[PDB]
């Protein structure tokens, strides 16, 4: 029982980690420099103008 | 001594092609889809579909009707599962009982020598009880034979009940009252839906119970344990172990 | 009393299940043990005999029939030596279906 | 063209064995659920020498899994293949050894030895014909060295004519692992010298060597390591299972190797071992799998081959192959320093051929090598046991279930006379 | 500035930004609610 | 199925017990009402048909105060009532009395449940026994019971942890009488003796853990995770475990050699922890240093003879190597000539459960040596000189007579540590 089970468990265990921490890492820092970076461009403009 | 993952010391390059590459097969095998969570969620999915029943024009049951199976909360030993069991398939197909009370397209039977697909049920006559597993659209069916010496039930060694998708005679069981002083009155009455009577076979003249007693750990986590043996008290009627109801949807 | 004091029972220290769990695949390491030993490319059949290429087969389809050309920098005749036969499935022969 | 008996002991050899019987499983494509899901129809050919069959086409081992702690057993089967292994050929008692050699040999691993013997002859009467015995476990504790070691003076009681070989695990010579081990490492080699034909010395410290130095890793384990050993096994024996050009076997190889009957100490090897780095800057071909197959650092026990000579040395090849560049090249190697040859001898290094490496190698080789400088992993266990008895350290772990001081200082004279053999012909 | 925003949520936004105060209030008001 | 039947005698004994079964109620799913994967909590608990866990260990002390107060504490539905074992007096500090009559009145009743116990058991290992040199209930009772086991059950291991009096300060006056007797007799009968103090713990919890003011209830958590990266072994899974009787054969050369030292490694708090780097090198390498030891001795007078290196959670086991090939290359850690080995590593994964809100954090390595030294005579010379200064006298003896003991027995006491010390100093030398 307690191999089978655990067996499966850490599979998932692995497998999440990587995807997971990977896919949101890449999608938090292009999606935060691309709001600053607009956001700047913007208001500096209009200030500006 | 030791640094962490990605800073530029040490031993770092062959480590970063070890994880490249391991990080690549990971990915080649979530996008073709042979990894354990989207199976398995694919397979509890298929299991645990919400279907509805068939609700009753009567209090009477008729062939066709899509009905689950319920085992009433009872009040011997302390080893105890609360109340309301549920038949359940238990693949791994298996057999066992589940601490549920909704249907859940892995609950729901069909009741199937009569011949008409809406027809009145009686006691003491024989009927068969119908489920399928998702995409197969094949009737399953209810099973349990005479004991031998290799084919015994999993935790307790008594007369097993599991699921086949042959037909033979192996396949129908009769419903009768638990009080025993009125069955032969009984003999030819309709049933009605949301009562407790007995479940027995037709070949081996034994019934179909429920041990609240020994667990079955499963994937669901919800436990017990199904056989088929009939159990008499020292007053001779027979216990709460053996009243099984067969309900039907509200309206 | 201290006793009294100190031994107020805890509802809900639940012990943790999952550092042991990770220490063992810390130690053992589950799917690494064919990431320790193999070697080049990837491929999953590669394998056949030499009766069955050189009789029975009849050698490499693909190459060269003919022509053995003399290359530029490295002095030597390749192109029938160089290829070392591996075409098609490997030796399957009729057992697996009696 | 024979079967194969594999026995397993100790808290070692079922973490050895382990890796030892998923290789053939890989090699035969075996999937862990019993059955053959694999591509030709030449793994199906001799499937029979370590896999017999029952109903449904499952093929189960021959295996033999015995030990008096239930620690690892409850280790082996709940891993990825533990369907595949046979659910009574699990032999266990309840206490632990734990490095004695008495209550191994003489009294609490000795009770369960009629519960090894009457499966073996379950099993090893039932095969058709059978090659011999093969072993893998430590002489470090009381399991291996206290059963198995035992157990190899009881089946040579019934069984002259087939050959032994061993897969012994030395107690490695700088950082050790227990205070009693030149008792356990000193009694049984005067066990094995008479009852074993080639026995094969394998070491930790030149493993991790192996993953640290040559394989670039950072992290070498257990894991890590058993595995090299369990490519040797199957890198072994390639000529009974596969067809090729020069068929050899476990007699071939003795016939080329052992010329005495008691110049019998081996020292094994294992040729194409590179990184994760420079998986394709490398070319597997002859003249680099030959450059390293005879190098010091390419090898698994504590030999320095160039302080003394090799008399012989064996070798194996896979792969679709030619043989000119492995007429020359170990034609060259024999000639290019006779140094590290002895004279007498006119030929020393064997040849053989299959046809098939293991999956995932392109072509392959597995180095076995009769050198003399097996001799300096015999003087540091006497070192070590003089200098112990003569203090009488420990001794009363060694009175107390059976033993004497009579099964002791003869336990020497035969590691001396043995040392006193190959110091005859070092030069 | 690149925000597109519903009139009832603009009107929310100013509501708020003058309960905080006895564009930086417009902005924190914005990212705060 | 590998039971450790535990005996905890004296007010020492219950007083540790208290933590020591608090960790082991705490590190499985143990509720402290006895309700509630792994199943290694069978070899401390117990089953019935309601799921309830019963520890298997005996509890006795003379003077009932603690034992009462156990009872009416927090941990009164889990104890069993009958293995928590009461009298209505006290041995009072004296030997007499605990080995001569309030031992003989009720050393039955703990003889009828080890007999129960054992006989319920299946797979019992040894006897494991916590009690105290310096008092009346752990010395004569102690010694009593060491007799009437070792007379019943015959060659089985038996390790003792004791709470040694300490080097210099003290708390009854007449503490050398009562340590050397049961010593003379504990001597005979012993297999492997765990010895620690209470003022060496205290320098410890001052120096280390930074907590001013500490407690017995704050020094008694130390030994109650020292016992259980002891136990550690059977207690879950690893690389290499550890049964009971591999102490007693790794531990002890000879006869009369068997006092080894404990001490356990990574001692620090919650505050500190996350800003050290808890490397495995720096861990043994505190093991090491003389300002890291539960007994108050200095080891550069003498020279080790074995060593045990018990690990606990998540080891390298390249690391391990590593660390005890940089030990093995100083002058200032000496051995003797004829342990070249001189060493043990155990190995467990799971790591440390800490109490909530103690004085220490979640370790994630925990390291216990349990080695052996010959600077242990100095330690024995002090309360063989305390011994010289008093007998001269005949100061204190009649509270000795006045029991059945005869005046007899303290010439044969001096003579046995005198002999031990001898056995220590002639084994500890060259040979050539």
């Amino acid at each position: 029982v307690e191999r089978q089970r655990f067996l499966r468990v850490l599979q998932n265990e692995q497998f999440e980690l990587d995807m997971e921490e990977a896919i949101q890492k890449a999608e938090a820092n292009k999606m935060l420099r691309d709001r600053q970076l607009e956001q700047e461009e913007r208001l500096a403009n209009e200030l500006a103008r | 001594n030791v640094y962490g993952p990605g800073v530029r010391m040490g031993n770092w390059n062959e480590d970063v092609y070890l994880e490249e590459e391991r990080m690549r097969h990971f990915l080649e095998k979530r996008e073709k889809g042979e990894l354990l969570i989207q199976r398995n969620r694919r397979v509890k999915k298929n299991i645990l579909r919400p279907m509805q029943l068939s609700v009753s024009e009567d209090g009477y049951v008729h062939y066709g009707d899509k009905v689950i199976i319920v085992n009433p909360d009872q009040v011997e030993a302390g080893k105890f599962m609360r109340g309301d069991l549920s038949l359940c398939m238990s693949p791994d197909c298996g057999v066992s009982a589940v601490q549920t009370i909704a249907p859940m397209g892995r609950n729901t039977f069909t009741i199937l020598n009569s011949c008409e697909m809406g027809q009145v049920v009686v006691y003491g006559q024989n009927f068969c009880l119908g489920i399928a597993a998702g995409l197969e659209g094949k009737m399953l069916y209810l099973t349990s034979d005479h004991r031998t010496l290799l084919k015994s039930s999993l935790k307790s060694g008594l007369q097993e009940v599991t699921l086949t998708d042959e037909v033979t005679h192996l396949n129908c069981w009769q419903a009768a009252f638990l009080d025993p002083q009125l069955r032969l009155e009984y003999e030819g009455f309709p049933v009605r839906a949301n009562e407790k009577i007995v479940i027995y076979h037709r070949h081996t003249n034994r019934a179909l119970a429920v041990h609240r007693n020994l667990f079955l750990r499963t994937y669901f986590g919800k436990e017990m344990e199904v056989v088929a043996h009939t159990y008499l008290d020292s007053h001779k009627v027979e216990k709460p172990k053996n009243q099984w109801m067969l309900v039907t949807g509200n309206p | 009393c201290i006793y009294r004091k100190e031994y107020v029972p805890m509802p809900d220290h639940r012990p943790d299940f999952v550092s042991r769990w990770y220490s063992k695949s810390k130690m053992e390491g589950l799917p690494y043990k064919h990431l320790i030993t193999h070697h080049q490319e990837p491929s999953h059949r590669y394998l056949i005999s030499t009766y069955d290429d050189h009789y029975n087969r009849h050698n490499y389809n693909p190459g060269l029939p003919a022509l053995r050309t003399w290359n530029g920098q490295k002095l030597l005749w390749l192109p029938e030596k160089s290829d070392f036969p591996l075409v098609a499935p490997p030796t399957n022969y009729g057992l697996l279906e009696q | 063209m024979r079967e194969i008996v594999h026995l397993q002991a100790g808290q070692c050899g079922n973490q050895i064995g382990a890796k030892f019987w998923e290789v053939i499983s890989d090699e035969h494509g075996i999937d862990p659920t019993g059955t053959y899901h694999g591509d030709s129809d030449l793994q199906l050919e001799r499937i029979n020498v370590y896999y017999n069959e029952a109903t449904g086409g499952k093929y189960v081992p021959r295996a033999v899994l015995v030990d008096l702690e239930p620690g690892t057993m409850d280790s082996v089967r709940s891993g990825p293949f533990g369907q595949i292994f046979r659910p009574d050929n699990f032999v266990f008692g309840q206490s632990g050894a734990g490095n004695n050699w008495a209550k191994g040999h003489y009294t609490e691993g000795a009770e369960l030895v009629d519960s090894v013997l009457d499966v073996v002859r379950k099993e090893a009467e039932s095969c058709d014909c059978l090659q011999g015995f093969q072993l893998t476990h430590s002489l470090g504790g009381g399991t291996g060295s206290g059963m198995g070691t035992l157990l190899i003076s009881k089946i040579r009681e019934e069984y002259p004519d087939r050959i032994m070989n061993t897969f012994s695990v030395v107690p490695s010579p700088k950082v050790s692992d227990t205070v009693v081990e030149p008792y356990n490492a000193t009694l049984s080699v005067h066990q094995l010298v008479e009852n074993t034909d080639e026995t094969y010395c394998i070491d930790n410290e030149a493993l991790y060597d192996i993953c640290f130095r040559t394989l670039k890793l950072t992290t070498p384990t257990y894991g890590d390591l058993n595995h090299l050993v369990s490519a040797t096994m199957s890198g072994v024996t390639t000529c009974l299972r596969f067809p090729g050009q020069l068929n050899a076997d476990l007699r071939k190889l003795a016939v080329n190797m052992v010329p005495f009957p008691r110049l019998h100490f081996f020292m094994p090897g294992f040729a194409p071992l590179t990184s994760r780095g420079s998986q394709q800057y490398r070319a597997l071909t002859v003249p680099e799998l030959t450059q390293q197959m005879f190098d010091a650092k390419n090898m698994m026990a504590a030999c320095d081959p160039r302080h003394g000579r090799y008399l012989t040395v064996a070798a194996v090849f896979r792969g679709r192959m030619s043989m000119k560049e492995v007429d020359e090249q170990m034609l060259n190697v024999q000639n290019k320093n006779s140094s590290y040859f002895v004279e007498w001898i006119p030929n020393n290094v064997k040849t053989a051929v299959c046809d098939i490496p293991p999956r995932g190698l392109k072509m392959s080789a597995t180095f076995i090598g009769n050198s003399t400088a097996i001799q300096e992993l015999f003087k540091r266990i006497s070192e070590q046991f003089t200098a112990m008895f003569r203090r009488k350290a420990f001794l009363h772990w060694y009175t107390g279930e059976g033993m004497d001081e009579m099964e002791f200082t003869e336990a020497e004279s035969n590691m001396n006379d043995l040392v006193s053999e190959y110091q005859q012909y070092q030069d | 500035i690149g925000v597109k925003l519903s009139k009832e949520e603009f009107e929310n936004v100013w509501n708020l930004a003058s309960k905080k105060h006895q564009v930086e209030t417009i902005r924190n008001v914005l990212d705060e609610l | 199925m590998r039971e450790c039947i535990s005996i905890h005698v004296g007010q020492a004994g219950v007083q540790i017990g208290n933590a020591c079964w608090e960790l082991y109620c705490l590190e499985h799913g143990i509720q402290p009402d006895g309700q509630m994967g792994d199943d290694s909590f069978n070899t401390f608990f117990s089953e019935t048909g309601a799921g309830k866990h019963v520890p298997r260990a005996v509890f006795v002390d003379l003077e009932p105060t603690v034992i009462d107060e156990v009872r009416t504490g927090t941990y009164r539905q889990l104890f069993h009532p009958e293995q928590l074992i009461t009298g209505k007096e006290d041995a009072a500090n004296n030997y007499a009395r605990g080995h001569y009559t309030i031992g003989k009145e009720i050393i039955d009743l703990v003889l009828d449940r080890i007999r129960k116990l054992a006989d319920q058991c299946t797979g019992l290992q040894g006897f494991l026994v916590f009690h105290s040199f310096g008092g009346g209930t752990g010395s004569g009772f102690t010694s009593l019971l060491m007799e009437r086991l070792s007379v019943d059950y015959g060659k089985k291991s038996k390790l003792e942890f004791s709470i040694y009096p300490a080097p210099q300060v003290s708390t009854a006056v007449v503490e050398p009488y009562n340590s050397i007797l049961t010593t003379h007799t504990t001597l005979e009968h012993s297999d492997c003796a765990f010895m620690v103090d209470n003022e060496a713990i205290y320098d410890i919890c001052r120096r280390n853990l930074d907590i001013e003011r500490p407690t017995y209830t704050n020094l008694n958590r130390l030994i109650g995770q020292i016992v259980s990266s002891i136990t550690a072994s059977l207690r879950f899974d690893g690389a290499l475990n550890v049964d009971l009787t591999e102490f007693q054969t790794n531990l002890v050369p000879y006869p009369r050699i068997h006092f080894p030292l404990a001490t356990y490694a990574p001692v620090i708090s919650a505050e500190k922890a996350y800003h050290e780097q808890l490397s495995v090198a720096e861990i043994t390498n505190a093991c090491f240093e003389p300002a890291n030891q539960m007994v108050k001795c200095d080891p550069r007078h003498g020279k080790y003879m074995a060593c045990c290196l018990l690990y606990r959670g998540d080891v390298v086991p390249k690391d391990v190597n590593a660390a005890i090939a940089t030990i093995k290359t100083k002058r200032t850690i000496q051995f003797v000539d004829w342990c070249p080995t001189g060493f043990k590593v155990g190995i467990n994964y799971q790591p440390p459960t800490v109490v909530p809100g103690g004085d220490l954090a979640k370790v994630q390595r925990a390291v216990c040596m349990l080695s052996n030294t010959t600077a242990i005579a100095e330690a024995w010379a002090r309360l063989d000189h305390k011994f010289d200064l008093m007998y001269a006298k005949r100061a204190f003896v009649h509270w000795y007579v006045g029991e059945g003991m005869e005046e007899g027995e303290f010439s044969e006491a001096r003579e046995d540590m005198a002999a031990l010390e001898k056995d220590y100093e002639e084994v500890g030398v060259d040979s050539v």
